[PDB]
RNA sequence: CCGCAGCCUGGCGUUGUCCCUCGGGCGUUUAUGCGUAGAGUAGGUGGGAGGGGUCGAACCUGUCCUUUCGGGGGCAGGGGACCCGAAAGUGAAACACCACCCAUGGACGCUCGAGGGACUAACCUCUCGAAAGAGAGGAACAACGUCAGGUGGGCGGUUCGGC
RNA sequence: GAGGUAGAGUACCAUCCCCUGGUUUGGGGGUGGGAAGUUAGGGGACACGUGCCUCUAAGGCUAAAUAUGUCCCGAGACCGAU
RNA sequence: CAGCCGUUGACCCCGAGGUCCCCUAAUGGGAUAUCCUGCCGGGUUUCCGGCUCCCGGUUUAUAACUGGGUGGGAACCCCCCGAACGGAAACAUCUUAGUAGGGGGAGGAAAAGAAAUCAAUUGAGAUCCCCUGAGUAGGGGCGACCGAAAGGGGGACAGCCCAAACUAAACCUGCCGAUGAUAAGUCGGUGGGGAUGUGGUGUUACGACCUCUAGCCUGAGGUUGACCUCGGCUUUCCUA
């Protein structure tokens, strides 16, 4: 159970954070979306069923912090709905992470997500991303459900875990 | 890297590779980290191997610290791909353990002496 | 009548490392105390007539610091072993041992200020570089996010009594 | 009988905002902190404590029972060429 | 008007095919042209195949090459963003209202679906919708108004996989050939992926599950009352 010990170092606070700060800088040089051949903290990915068998992949993405990117209105309005400061994107950043991530590889599908690091200017997450067209996963009894259409593009309708979380179940 | 504390010379590493490959038939050797850590947690480890080319560094970063209080020696090898070949595995290996040194027991003990005397100089 | 942009200031986060004077502390390190009556330094409360005793004391002789030079406190040798009383006073006694508080100073790892300084590794600006990456200046500031306060007909909704 | 396992920036907390009856009591998000994790936790109308009761998240996936007429059969106290 | 097809079975209707121009999400490249115009490979006269963003392979580590997410659809569905009109006899909180509308994405239904559920004398037992509960609870210049849940009564009522402890290469997968009914599967060679974890058992609360210890407990065989190997059984896949 390495996965038990991976976060034993990094459970809430460790000097591991100093190392990641170095990784934090270099990632800002990296593209806002990229592919990593091996997922970082398997304790989450395997906890979301990721299998190192051929047909899965890992993706990193970053986003900017702050309140909602909402424009000020201009027409005739009552004061109730016309303020600006204090707004926030109602659906969580954990949710938004997969969205742009989903668009990147439409021939695939999203399952789960998590962040790994965060500074005051960006949030960095990691998302499982699955090919369903692969003639490997096509014959899995353990995931035969995916052969159906309905499992597609789910993250956009909020049927992922984040979506369920955003819906507060 | 940061998960490694003391440097290990190649010649010391080279002997380990010869040491482990001998254990392919006589000794009992653990392959894959899960088969190691619990055995290390089981305090049944005589000697363990930690790769110098792990990615990310945290994948095996716990192993040295746990072996401290468990008082079980550990060794480093730069080329983890070789170790996978060394353990007769078609792919890379990052963590292997020595339940019994099999035939290279004396070779193992010298290595233990080799590392421990360096540890004394490693403070 | 008001509301919201934007603006100014400040707090929090992106926020790092050496410091530096002083004032605060945090958890520690230690050491320093006379209203009168009295063998005499009772600072004030506790368990406590036993505590120290080759499980080292009384005596006097000096080197030394201090203080209301009152006087006590710390030094080994000379001395190989002795003093306080349950006994005399004090609206409150035992320099009988060990504790708590006030009070003086220094130091240790950490924190905050009056602040100040320095650096670069964050980050920012620019350049080179196909990329990778490199170089130059500022700088933990700035800028952003967020929050608060001040301003705010720049923009938004409104009323503008009744006889 | 003995031993082991049992999902983190997740719960939870402060603050700002959003909405819903959720009101000193709900859910979501931003922001800042931030756990335990089986000898664990949560919940049982303000808070806290005590007992008593019941569940185990932070990953899945799912038959049917209902939403509708681009369309096709059938029926009609629907009109007869403004 | 004129002529033909039809008894060698017409026309029609059913099914199976064949053809099936151009633009068009239009995708070789370009478009204010429903049009022009390249590069490869094929045979070759006519002509035929391939050429944004991705997934996994060939070959050098950037060159091309093997093999498979886009738009529409009457309403309906899901999810983010998000109005004023009016009402309060004015109007600013509130309400009108998450509707009008924007964006994304599906299917024939979608959504949701196995409690950190309730309620309360120790009970029930996924979800959904229908009728009630009920304008009750509760919210608000206490103003218009908004507005549950629990329970009961109906419909169909189905409940299984993962992570961990624990097994540890016993694993999945491309092609070719054989076999197999062409299926699935198996076989021989092949290529890929994989200890940075595949596959095996199993996921539930006064506990569940796994391992060890001890004891009792299957048709054949063996082994040392006990143990083991081969039986039926559970799950899954495959369609002739």
């Amino acid at each position: 159970s390495m996965y038990h010990y991976i976060e034993q170092t990094w459970q809430n606070k460790d000097w591991r954070r100093s190392i990641l700060r170095k990784r934090l800088i270099e990632w800002r040089r990296q593209p806002a979306i990229t592919r990593i051949d091996r997922p970082t903290r398997l304790n989450r990915a395997r906890a979301l069923g990721y299998k190192a068998k051929q047909g899965f992949v890992m993706v990193r993405v970053r986003v900017r912090r702050g309140g909602l990117n909402k424009p000020r209105p201009n027409s005739g309005r009552r004061p109730k709905r016309m303020g600006v400061y204090g707004y926030g994107p109602s659906k969580g950043y954990r949710w938004i992470a997969e969205e742009r991530a989903a668009r990147k590889f439409p021939n695939l599908e999203v399952l789960g997500s998590y962040y790994v690091a965060e500074d005051g200017m960006y949030k960095y997450y990691e998302v499982i991303m699955v090919d369903y067209s692969h003639p490997v996963i096509r014959s899995d009894p353990e995931l035969k459900w995916l052969q159906d259409s309905v499992n597609r593009k789910r993250v956009f309708r909020g049927l992922t875990s984040a979506g369920q979380k955003s819906r507060g179940l | 890297p940061s998960y490694v504390k003391f440097e290990v010379p190649q010649e010391l590493a080279d002997k380990v590779l010869e040491a482990v490959k001998k254990a392919k038939d006589s000794g009992k050797i653990k392959k894959g980290t899960n088969e190691t850590t619990k055995a290390v947690e089981r305090s049944q480890a005589k000697l363990v191997v930690i790769a110098e080319d792990v990615q990310p560094e945290e994948i095996v970063a716990h192993l040295p610290l746990l072996c401290e209080e468990k008082k079980i020696p550990y060794v480093y090898v730069p080329s983890k791909k070789s170790l996978g070949e060394a353990c007769g595995l078609q792919v890379a290996a990052a963590s292997v353990a020595l339940m019994d040194p099999g035939e290279a027991k004396d070779l193992v003990d010298e290595i233990v002496k080799r590392v421990n005397e360096i540890k004394g100089k490693s403070s």
